């Protein structure tokens, strides 16, 4: 997503292609996410 | 002939060196950029 | 902020007026927020 910027949807640009666009946020909050989650099972046990 | 052949087929980049290929539609997205105006302004309105 | 770059603030610009600015990166956790309320109302209930 910093490579790249965004406008409209893919019916108009003769020649599109499908690939995915790596979002660096989303690893960034599931390890986030990951942290939470052993905190809250670590949590459980007490 | 052969400018109007390299310049249709490759840009610039004929000039500059070896003749790399390029579709028009991505030329002329380069060529907006350098006007500019952001490439997608073409894409969207290419037809027109 | 994406779009815009910071620089100074408010006094020294002539002609500034105020207006929003969006952070794409704050509703991006605060559904984040929203997901780790709802972890722990749920935890309650046990
Ligand atoms: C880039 O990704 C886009 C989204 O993933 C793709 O668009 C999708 O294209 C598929 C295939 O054309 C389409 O599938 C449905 O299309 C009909 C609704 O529009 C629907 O009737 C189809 O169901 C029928 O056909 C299938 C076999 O094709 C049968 O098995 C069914 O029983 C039924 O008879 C089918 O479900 C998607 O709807 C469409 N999604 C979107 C969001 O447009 C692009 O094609 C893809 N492009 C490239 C170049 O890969
Ligand atoms: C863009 O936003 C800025 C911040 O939101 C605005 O600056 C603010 O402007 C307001 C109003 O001019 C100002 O309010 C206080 O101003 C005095 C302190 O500087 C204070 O004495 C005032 O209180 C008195 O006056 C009011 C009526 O004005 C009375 O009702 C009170 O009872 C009292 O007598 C008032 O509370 C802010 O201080 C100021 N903030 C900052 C950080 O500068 C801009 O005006 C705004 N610009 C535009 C074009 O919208
Ligand atoms: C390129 O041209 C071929 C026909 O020669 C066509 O089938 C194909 O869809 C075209 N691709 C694009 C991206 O325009
Ligand atoms: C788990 O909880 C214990 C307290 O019972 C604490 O000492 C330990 O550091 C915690 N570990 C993690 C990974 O949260
Ligand atoms: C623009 O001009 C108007 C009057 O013509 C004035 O009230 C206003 O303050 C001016 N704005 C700026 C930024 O100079
Ligand atoms: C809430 O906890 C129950 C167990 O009591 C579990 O089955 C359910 O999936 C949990 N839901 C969420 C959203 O955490």
């Amino acid at each position: 997503t910093d490579n790249t910027f965004v406008s409209g949807n893919c019916d108009v640009v003769i020649g599109i292609v499908n690939n995915t666009v790596y979002d660096p946020l989303q690893p960034e909050l599931d390890s986030f996410k990951e942290e939470l989650d052993k905190y809250f099972k670590n949590h459980t046990s007490p | 002939s052969a400018l109007l052949a390299g310049t249709i087929t490759s840009g610039w980049t004929f000039g500059a060196g070896a003749a790399l290929q390029i579709p028009f539609a991505m030329q002329m997205a380069y060529r907006f950029n350098g006007i500019g105006v952001t490439q997608n302004v073409l894409y969207e309105n290419q037809k027109l």
